[PDB]
Formats: C-alpha cells, structure tokens, sequence
C-alpha cells in the first residue's frame, strides 16, 4: 500500500501544482496543499509551500497566521518566533500579529522580551486596547510602577480625559493616593484644560472625595465656577454631603 | 508653523472641442509656438497655441495613444499607443520612421533623457523598457513592480528613473545598472502620476490616498498633502510652485509646492451633450511660459485656465 | 536577449542617424534666453 | 470522479502487472520538494 | 516564462595541483561557449591544455558555477582542499546540503545560487565555508598532498586491446592492458561522483580509512595511564605535560626508557582518552613517534 | 510578442477595456471589503452593454453611485 | 608606577574588569598599564577574531600582529607561568610575532596554550569574562577580522 | 592564568538591537530600508531656500550625464555585438598548495559552424528580492454601513 500511497500523492501534488500553474495568485491551493503536506508529515515540505506563497505574496495576513500556527502546534517554536519576528519586520502596521506573537510567547513562551517587543509596538503607537493590554501584562507582571509609566506614555501618545481618568483610578487601585491626586490635578490642568469639560474636574472631585471631602468641596465649588446642571448637581452634593 | 504664501488663482479662459475620443495626453512644443493632444480616439492632434485652430491631425496607432512627446532638442514625436508599439516620427516628412516593439502587453507612458536622449516606456506587463533611439533596441528591461506602472519620469538628476505603478509602491532606479535603489510604499492606494519640482530636488506623487512630497536621491518623505482625496491622475508644478492636482472627478486642486496649502479648489462644467460621469481629467499640463493650463478632460475637450489676475491678497486670504 | 540568433527585416540597421533641431528648428540654446 | 479513481485503480493494477513482469523529463513531485524555497531564520533556530 | 540560467563565461578555472601538473611554463586554450555543464547543463568556458608530457590533454568537464558549489576539481571532480573525494568531504564535514535531481528543479536551484553567487563575493564555495574549517581530524590521514599524475595518465588504446594499433607507439593513447571491468571502482558514475552518493573510490577510501586505529588506544582497564610506545627516552614527561596542559590537568606524566613507554594520564578522564586517541599512532612527542597501549 | 493585427482587433480592444476596467475598479475601494466581487461588476458591465444593443433600459438599484 | 593588577573596560560589548598578572608579567603590565593611561589601544578595532577562541582588540595596525605598545613601539612578550592563556577569562597582549607584542587586549574564555607560548598573557579576567566570550564569539571572515569593527569606550587603568 | 544557529546582534549602543538588520535579508547596506517610525513620520515644513533642498548644479548632472553616457555606449555596443550579424597573456597562477607562469591563449572559434545549444528553455521564474518593510498610515477602520455601503 506504499507504491500505493505514493501514486495518490503524486496525482495530489500535479492536482496541487496544476491548480497553481492555472492560478498563482489564488492563494487557497497553496493553502490546501500546505495542510495536505502537514496531514501528511511533510513539515518542511509545507514550510517551503508556505515560504514560495509567501514569496508570490506577502501581503497576505492569513499565509503568515496559518504558517504561525502550524509551527506553534508542531515543535517548530523558534520557527514561529522567527515567522513573527519577519511578519512584525514587513507588517508594523497589523495588529493582530502583534496581539498573537504576544500572546503565544506570553502563554507558550512566557517572556518578558516580548513585552519589550510589545513595548516597540508602544513606539509605533497603536490604539487604547494596546496600551490597555500593555498595562495590563505589567500587572500580570506584577509590576504597578511599570504600568503607572505605560499609561503615562499613553496619556502622552493619546490624551484623553477617559484616559487620564483611568490613570487616576490605576494610581488609586495601585496604592498610591498621592500619585492619584497629582494625576487627577494633571488631568484638570492638563487634559482639556482650555476645553473645561467638567469630566475630569468630577474625577479629581471623585477622587478628593475619596481622600479628604473638604477637597471635593472645593473642586465641585471650582468645578460649578468654571462651568451647567451636572456642576450645579456636584455643587448641590459637595453642600448636602 | 509658516504662513503660506499667496499664489493667485487661476480662471477658464478657453475651451477646445472636436475629439470623438476621450483627450488622453498634451504636450507642447518646447517653443511655446503649438500643442499637440493624443486622443483615445487614436488621433494626433497638432493644435495652434494661440488661435487654438486645429493645425493637424495624424492617425496610425491601431489602438488608444496614451502619450505624446515632442523632443526638445531633436525634431521628432515619441508617441506610444496601447497598441503595444511607440513611433518615433519625423515631422519633416511628417511621417513614422521609427517604431519601437517589444513590451508584451499596452504601453501607458514614455519618457526620454533630456540630455542623454534615451527612451523609458512603461507598460501593462508591470515593466518598464529603455530603447536607444536611433537603432529602437530595449538595451534595458526595468522590472520589480508587481502591477501595471501607471506613469515614469526620466530626469537628469540622481535617480533617473521614477516609476509609479499601482501597487502602491514608489521605486526609484539606479539607471546604470538598471536596477530598482529606492522603493517606497508609504501610499496606501495606486500612485497614478508624479510630478517633479524642476529646481528644488524634490518631487510629489498623487495617489488616492493623500499626495506626497519626498526630496532626492534617497525619498526622504518631506510632506504629507492631505486633500484632493480622489483617484488623481495627473499631476504639474509651476515655476512658481502653484501645484494643480487633478483627479478623474474633474476637480482641479491647486496648491503651494512648499507649505502644501490648498489655495484653489475648482470643478470645471463638461460638455453641453455630455454625461455627468464625462469629467476626468486625464492629462494637466503648463505651457512653456508657464502662464496657460491645459487640462484634458473625459469629455473629449481640452480646458485651457488663464491665471485669475484680477485677484489680490484680500480678496482670496490664505488661510492659516 | 543577448544568445538570440533569429533576425527580422525590422530589425535591420536602418534610420541609425538622429538630426537635431537648428536654431530654425528652435534650438534650446534658444529657448533658455528666449521668453 | 468515480470513473477517475477506477481509471486510477486500473492504471495501478498495470503498475503492479508491469512490475510483476523513462519519466519524460518530469518533475518528481514525491522524491523531493518540487521548489525549495528555505526559511529564513533570525535571533532563534537551533531546530530540532 | 522567460527564465534561464545564465552562461558561465569567465577565466581562471579551479583546478587541482594533480591535474594541475608540474610544469611552471604552461601553455593554454580556452573555448568560450564550446561545450556546456556536465551536471547542470549550462553552456561553460571550456579550459583545455597539455599539463606535462604523456598526457590526455585534460580539459574542464563542469562548469565554473558547479566548481563554486562544490569546491571540486573541473577536470578531476575530487575537492581542492584535499584531493579526496566530495563524498568523502561531506561525509567528514556536512552532507546536508544535497541536491534535487530533477531537471527543471535543478536548473531553477542552480539559476537560484548562481544569482546567489553574482551578487556575493566569487571566490567562496558557498555557506558550509563557515563549517568546514573544522578539518584534520581523520580525513588527513588519507588525504594527498602529491601531484597524483597517474591519473592525468592519458587514455587506453583500445585497438591495442583488440590487438590492432598499426601505429604502435606513435599512437598517443596507452599502449598497456586496461583494468577489470567488472571491479566496480572502474564504474564511477560522473553525476554520482558530482552529489556525493555511491562513488566507489569513495567507499574504497572509507573503507580503508575505517582499518587504521588511529584514535582508538584506551588499551588500560578504566586507568587513565596509556603507555606510549615507540617513545623510549626521547619523549620525556614535559612532552607529556605540555600535551595535557591543553586539555586540562597532567595526572601522570612519565617515561619509562626499560619498555620505551610515555605513561601519560590526564586529571580528566575524557582528556586522558583524547590524549591517547592523539597519540595512538597518529602524534609526535618530543620527536618520538607515540603509540598509546595499556600503562 | 505577437503584432496586434487586423483579426485581433476587437479581442485586444477588449481585453485592454477590460484591463482598464479592473484598474479603475481596484482604487476607490476603501478598506475592508472581502467581497470585491469583480467578476460580479464584469458580469453587470457586460449585462449593460448587451441591453445598451439590444436598447433595454438596464438598471440594477443595488449598484454603488461611482 | 603604572603597574596595573586590575583594568576595567567599559565599551559597546559591555563592561569587563579583567585582573592583570602584574607579578608574572611586569613588564607586559607596565606597557599595557602606560598603553592605556595614553589611549594607545583605547578606540581601535577588534584585529583577530577566532571562531570562539581568541578576540584581540585595539591593535594600531589593526591586523593583530601589529599595535603601538608603550615600552617603546612592540613591547617584549615577556611570558610566565602564572599567566598562561587558559582556563575562562584569559587575557593576554597580542604578540602574533616573535618579540613583537602590541597594546591589544586578547580575551579567550577557552583553553589557548597554542596562543600562550607565542602570546604574552597580561592576567586573568575575573570579571566580565562572559561579556568577553560574547564578544569573541562573533564570528569573522578568513582573515579573523570581521565587519563589525570593536573599539573602546572608556577605560580604567587601576594601578 | 589564576583559573587554568540565529543572526548576529547588532545593537548601537543605547539602541537595542538594530531590526533594520532584520528588515534586510539578502540585502546589502547600499540599499534604503524604511522600517522604523522614525522613518514613517513627516519632515516638518521648511524653508525651500536650501542646497539641501536644491539641485546638485550642471557639473555634476553632466558628469552623470558623461557616465552614464559612456556606460550606456558601451551596454549600446554589447547589443549590436549581441545581435548584428557578421593575446598569449602571461600571467601567473597561484595554487597555494609552486606559482606558474601561464600563456593565456584563447582558440579560433569558427563561423562556418552553426548553434550549438537549444536556447528556448521554458523553466519557471526565481524568487524576486526581499520584500520591504511595508510602511503606511494607521488605518481607517470601516463602519458596519461602510460595509454594507
Ligand atoms: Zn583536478
Ligand atoms: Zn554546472
């Protein structure tokens, strides 16, 4: 049953071939044949259909997330961690391969590189889910100095009043009160300041009032100063409370 | 952050009809005496400058003309049809004395050396071909884009050879060699058309992503123009530095070469019997006195822009 | 394609020459100082 | 379909016939990889 | 659709000092395109000349490309660095680099390393450079190092052998007796000699290289002291010691002149075993030839 | 290459149409998408110029306006 | 005088405190010691490196048989037994020539008696013996020189 | 004395670890990789009145010119050698394994003699280069009535 099995996979492969020589662009033949060459424990035989897939297209997500995950599930570890070292050095701009090469070599790897590489991603600046994840591997990490400094970068690269709300109540939740005061009067100077959209002028309210409520007196009476209903209904509390 | 400067806005002093096919290219005599437009109507119309009367017409290319050269130095018309060839005429005799062949699939572009008069056409094969001029033999082959090159400029300066295809990427030759030094694929969408400023060593490209500026010989990415945000087919630079953008919406946008701000946006009208689909432009281009802008419109008209010379600085602000 | 040894007759020597513009032909050491 | 794989079947059977009793310049796809185009490797790879 | 490989249209060919030859003053012909690659079939140089006086007028066989490849002779095919067999190399160094065997695969490899080797330096017999430095360790105890001509020793005449060469000894190719046809070290497949895979020299030469004890010693029960024959009084201990000062700590290094014996033991086990795999017949300590035994 | 002459006229006429169509399909395409459906736009464009000469007023309301 | 039993090194490679013989080798540690408190070897490029056995740095000449010493241009390869090129952190003055020692630092983390008879060793680096594995185990082209080119950063000549 | 298979790291210093190393495969240094956000942010805007942002002048585009003029001339000629129809060197060898002396001589190639060799071999096509770091703007995520639009 070898010369057998050995003919099926000969009229599979010219199947497989002459369905790439009638379209070198369609990429599910290449993926097909990949899978086929796995099913059959050609590892390296799917390596190089993956690699000339990639060589007639690179641009594809899917080629390089597929040839991923069979490194991953086979003992090709340091295969995949080059596969995304490349993936991440042609495409900066796709985050779902950063997101995957995070994960797997936090799982997987558990390394603390990745981070760093992660941290790289934190210089090419993505969106609030980066940076929030960010903070939230430092506090896998078990450092809370670490993240307070990721989501001061991140009140940096993309300043937000939310933003700088979350990072009042990650200083609190941290253990720092003072940290979380400094930032709340950051927020209040810094974060919209010329706007005066009486947000996070709330959240230092909020925040003074779980220190000292003479402090969230005086920031709702501030915040009433500045400002409409929502000023007069914190100034209306702070009196009541 | 600079304040812009005040280039004067531009005003439609003439407008030209006669071609059954849309006006796919314009050039002009380098001595400012005629232009001449290569139709899609496979027609090679000399046209009068002044008068705007028709002074000639030449058929010959089996399928559309996509570009029309007229040496500057040499008294010969370079004009490549999708026909797959590129004749080279003597308009002493008027007629085709050279034919260059061998691009596998429908020309779109040309260029020529300005100095060294040697010929770069770009093709639908994804390849660019250099043809010395006198014996018509492709003596290079420039390849590496994966999709159709859209346009190519042959300068003087370092690198030679510009070529914008649509596959989003920019590359810059090494012409030596032939071989590809620069490649830039910061445009999202398909680089259509180039334009180089003739003295500042830089050039732009228009996509329809945004229009980006780089500086030579490396693209050193100096600027960003957002704005004008269609499928900009071609592109020209002042002397001045008034850029005009024009798109295949009929939209003519025009701008400071240095701080990239948008001092003039102007939608032309089409043709009384004309779709509103029938407004693209397909070629804008300076005469040689810098003075008259010939845009090739998908109506099969030529518009001809005068400077609007009544304008002052008050009357048209610069904003920021 | 540098090993090819088949010959059209359009691919003979013939207009091998260039003629350049005259000064009546608007040369460009005439275009550069004219205006 | 099923008139290819008895055809297969078939062509199999003169196979095992001939054998009981050249390649035309082809490319032997299970012998060896029909195109080998390698992996590039970076910072890792001490293989298996 | 418009792929090829290029033509190996260059001088100076790679080529052993065997075929090489012995006279300094040589003259030389060169084809250009005149024949094309034994193995990878592109059209080469050809480089034909007359090394010496009975000769065969040798000429290059592969092409400049292939000899980049493999390190190996253009006429002879056996490797340069050595003179042996490139079997006998990649079996000493590195056998997995390998080839495809068909053609149109070949020839896309082959177009594939020859852009590979114009866009590189030249001169370098590609990547396993970096990993074959690593030499001497067996492969030089039969390894030549003479000029071999009785290989560039020309043709046989075969109408001697039918018995009918008129012109005698004008005629220039061999008038003696050929070897045995059915010996099959006078098979030698040229394509098998070329991918390292069955050559019968080089199984000749694996088996004579695997009847030497060379390295073998270790003749003490589990006792790190190997007396060295063949030693006598002109290796002393401080041959001894300076060879195991290498390899570590000298546990006892002695020369005993009543039975010609370099007791030699390192602190280490395994250095004491290395030491005696060197001087198993295969070392000179102090300009006495060492055979390590039981001590 | 082959000369276009005067039997591959039309053929070539419309395989450059059809070259110009996929060019001026492919660019106001914005990101995202996976169903570009360009054979589906070919099939629209060829059902037009077939009741453009059989003059059939051809309008499919699902169609974007460019 | 400058008789150096210790030097630090702090340069791109990192940070290596290598403890020069100064008893076995005097007169090597004084023209090392003199050589490094004039900047002689202090920011030329690493001349020999072997595959893992022997990384020389800051020749002059660059090519590891050359290099400006301070007892007067080769200093004497003044060889003991105290200092020999063996065992890990192993540094020695880069003498590829009979009597004819340079000002280059050579550090072999592996066993280089091959190295030590020709080769004055300067002492044994006790610290920063692994950052000197790693450097010299870069490897290099055929003539133990590679690209990259090493130099020095700052140095500390203690003694 | 007292005691007796990856890519290279290349790290400038405070910089850790150059990727642009990575971002080159076959690639040599000569050729301008954009791979970094420094390399995908703008210039700012600035003053045109600068040799930095003007031409390189006509003595160096003629000597470009002349060059590539001459190498051109010569590619010209190979072509007309390529396509038109129509010295006993001493040198020295080196062994290293003695030096000979060689009287390089070349044969008369016949042009009573026809093609040698089938030139029409239809193989399929090499890898191309290494592709380059694709910078581009963030993107502009589509809504779901972009989707449907
Ligand atoms: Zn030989
Ligand atoms: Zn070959």
């Amino acid at each position: 049953d070898e010369e057998e099995l050995n003919d099926y996979k000969l009229r599979k492969r010219k199947t497989f071939e002459d369905n790439i020589r009638k379209n070198r662009t369609v990429i599910s033949n290449w993926i097909k044949y990949a899978q086929w060459e796995e099913s059959l424990k050609e590892i390296q035989r799917a390596r190089s259909i993956y690699e000339r897939a990639l060589d007639v297209d690179y641009r594809n997500i899917t080629l390089w997330l597929k040839y991923a995950e069979m490194e991953m599930k086979n003992r090709q570890v340091n295969h995949a961690r080059n596969i995304w070292d490349r993936a991440i050095t042609t495409l900066p701009r796709v985050n779902q391969f950063w997101y995957k090469y995070t994960y797997m070599e936090e799982m997987l790897g558990n390394v603390a590189g990745a981070r760093q590489v992660f941290e790289r991603w934190m210089e090419w600046q993505p969106e609030e889910q980066a940076w929030h994840s960010y903070i939230n591997f430092e506090l896998r990490y078990k450092e809370v100095d670490r993240a307070r400094t990721i989501y001061e970068r991140f009140v940096l690269v993309h300043p937000d009043v939310k933003n700088w709300i979350k990072y009042a109540r990650f200083e609190e939740k941290h253990a720092y009160f003072a940290h979380a005061r400094k930032v709340y009067e950051r927020a209040v100077e810094f974060f919209g300041d010329e706007h005066m959209d009486e947000h996070l002028y709330v959240a230092f309210a909020k925040f003074e009032e779980n220190q000292k409520e003479f402090e969230r007196v005086r920031v709702i009476y501030k915040y009433a100063l500045d400002r409409a209903q929502e000023l007069f209904k914190n100034y209306t509390i702070f009196e009541k409370k | 952050m600079p304040k812009p400067q005040w280039h004067p806005p531009w005003k439609l002093y003439r407008v030209i009809s006669g071609h059954l096919g849309w006006v796919r290219c314009i050039a002009v005599e380098p001595g400012n005496q005629w232009f001449v437009t290569g139709s899609a109507d496979r027609t090679i119309k000399i046209w009068d400058l002044a008068s705007g009367k028709l002074k000639l017409s030449l058929t010959g290319h089996i399928s559309t003309v996509r570009g029309v050269i007229v040496s500057t130095r040499s008294p010969y018309l370079f004009s490549c049809g999708e026909d797959k060839q590129v004749k080279c005429w003597d308009l002493e005799y008027n007629k085709v004395i050279r034919h260059y062949h061998g691009h596998l699939s429908a020309v779109y572009g040309l260029d020529l050396h300005p100095t060294i008069d040697v010929l770069v056409t770009c093709s639908r094969d994804s390849t660019a071909r250099i043809w010395d001029v006198r014996t018509k033999a492709s003596v290079h082959t420039l390849s590496g884009h994966t999709n159709a090159v859209a346009t190519v400029r042959c300068q003087a300066a370092e690198p030679q050879i510009i070529t914008g295809s649509h596959d989003t990427t920019i590359r810059l030759w090494d012409l030596v060699a032939g071989k590809t030094r620069v490649t830039l694929t910061n445009h999202k969408k398909s680089v259509r058309a180039v334009v180089l400023h003739p003295r500042h060593y830089t050039f732009a490209s228009g996509s329809p992503d945004n229009i980006k500026q780089w500086k030579f010989p490396d693209g050193s990415f100096i600027q960003n123009l957002s704005g004008h945000n269609a499928i900009i087919n071609t592109l020209t630079v002042n002397s001045d530095g008034v850029l005009v953008s024009g798109a295949d919406n009929g939209t003519m946008h025009l701008w400071d070469w240095r701080t990239g701000y948008n001092f003039q946006r102007v939608h032309a009208a089409v043709q009384p019997g004309s779709l509103d689909s029938e407004s693209g432009i397909f070629a804008c281009a300076f005469d040689q006195s810098e003075s008259r802008l010939l845009t090739a419109e998908a109506d099969k008209t030529i518009k001809v822009y005068r400077e609007d010379d009544t304008a002052t600085e008050e009357t048209h602000p610069v904003s920021w | 394609s540098q090993l090819s040894k088949q010959y059209s007759s359009r691919d003979l020597p013939s207009h091998t020459k260039i003629k350049y513009r005259q000064t009546t032909q608007d040369a460009p050491e005439e275009v550069r100082n004219r205006d | 379909k099923a008139r290819e794989k008895q055809l297969e079947e078939a062509r199999r059977l003169a196979a095992l016939q001939k054998r009981r009793e050249k390649r035309k310049r082809g490319v032997d796809y299970n012998a060896e990889i029909p195109f080998e185009k390698k992996p590039a490797l970076g910072f890792y790879d001490t293989s298996e | 659709t418009y792929n090829r490989q290029n033509w190996e249209d260059a001088d100076f060919p790679i080529l052993c000092q065997t075929c090489l030859g012995e006279n300094p003053y040589i003259r030389m012909t060169k084809e250009k395109y005149g024949k094309e690659c034994k193995i990878c079939a592109r059209p080469f140089t050809v480089f034909r000349w007359c090394p010496g006086v009975r000769m065969r007028f040798k000429k290059t066989e592969v092409c400049q490309t292939c000899s980049k490849l493999k390190n190996v002779c253009q006429t002879c095919l056996l490797d340069l660095e050595y003179g042996l067999p490139i079997q006998v190399r990649d079996a000493g160094l590195s056998f997995k680099d390998d080839m495809p065997k068909s053609d149109v695969n070949k020839e896309y490899y082959t177009q594939n390393m020859e852009r590979e080797i114009s866009n590189s330096d030249g001169t370098r017999p590609v990547g396993m450079l970096g990993k074959a430095t690593s030499t001497s360790d067996m492969l030089l105890k039969l390894a030549r190092t003479t000029p071999y001509y009785k290989r560039n020793r020309p043709h046989i005449c075969s109408f001697w052998v039918k018995g009918e060469c008129k012109r005698g000894e004008e005629c220039p190719y061999r008038h003696e007796k050929p070897t045995d046809p059915d010996d099959p070290l006078a098979d030698q497949n040229i394509k098998d000699r070329y991918y390292g895979i069955n050559d019968p020299v080089a199984d000749k030469l694996l088996k004579r290289a695997s009847t030497m004890p060379r390295l073998d010693p270790p003749e003490d029960k589990t006792i790190t002291t190997l007396y060295v024959g063949g030693l006598g009084d002109t290796i002393t201990e401080t041959d001894l010691r300076n060879h195991f000062y290498q390899f570590g700590e000298i546990r006892t290094i002695t020369v005993v002149q009543r039975q010609q014996c370099a007791f030699i033991q390192f602190a280490t086990r395994q250095a004491a075993e290395v030491a005696a795999e060197k001087s198993f017949n295969k070392l000179i300590v102090n300009g006495r030839r060492l055979n390590v035994k039981w001590g | 290459a082959k000369t276009v002459t005067k039997q591959r006229v039309e053929s070539h006429f419309d395989l450059e149409l059809r070259a110009a169509v996929m060019h001026d399909i492919l660019d106001m395409m914005p990101e995202g998408i996976k169903q570009n459906k360009a054979r589906t736009i070919l099939q629209h464009l060829s059902e037009a110029w077939r009741c453009w000469k059989a003059n059939i007023p051809w309008k499919v309301p699902g169609l974007p306006t460019p | 005088s400058w008789q150096p039993p210790n030097v630090y090194l702090e340069t791109s490679m990192g940070i290596i405190v290598l403890e020069l013989y100064w008893k076995h080798a005097p007169k090597t540690c004084k023209n090392f010691a003199e050589l490094a408190r004039r900047g002689y070897y202090n920011g030329t490029k690493f001349h020999r490196i072997i595959k893992d056995f022997m990384i020389q740095g800051g020749d002059p000449t660059g090519t590891g048989r050359g290099g400006a010493s301070i007892y007067g241009k080769q200093f004497e390869d003044e060889l003991h037994p105290d200092l020999k090129f063996t065992g890990a952190g192993i540094l020695a003055m880069a003498n590829a020539g009979p009597d004819t020692n340079g000002s280059q630092f050579f550090v072999t983390l592996a066993p280089t008696q091959w190295l030590d008879g020709k080769h004055t060793i300067f002492g044994r680096v006790c610290q920063g013996i692994g950052m000197v594995n790693r450097v010299g185990m870069v490897e290099t082209n055929s003539q133990d020189r590679p690209v990259d080119d090493v130099k020095i950063i700052k140095a500390y000549p203690s003694g | 004395p007292e005691i007796h298979n990856a890519l290279a790291i290349q790290v400038d210093s405070e910089g850790k670890i150059k990727y642009d190393a990575i971002a080159r495969q076959g690639q040599s240094k000569d050729k301008v990789i954009y791979s970094k956000y420094t390399d995908l942010v703008p210039k700012e805007v600035m003053n045109a009145d600068d040799p930095d942002l003007q031409r390189p002048d006509e003595e160096a585009i003629k000597e470009i010119t002349e060059k590539t003029r001459v190498a051109l001339e010569k590619s010209v000629s190979q072509k007309v050698a390529a396509a038109m129809p129509v010295p006993a060197q001493y040198i020295r060898y080196t062994p290293s394994q003695k030096q000979r002396v060689i009287r390089m001589v070349e044969m008369q190639k016949d042009p009573m003699e026809p093609p040698r060799f089938k030139i029409n071999k239809k193989i399929p096509r090499g890898p191309p280069s290494p592709p380059a770091p694709v910078m581009h703007s963030p993107s502009r995520k589509m809504t779901v009535k972009e989707q449907q639009e």
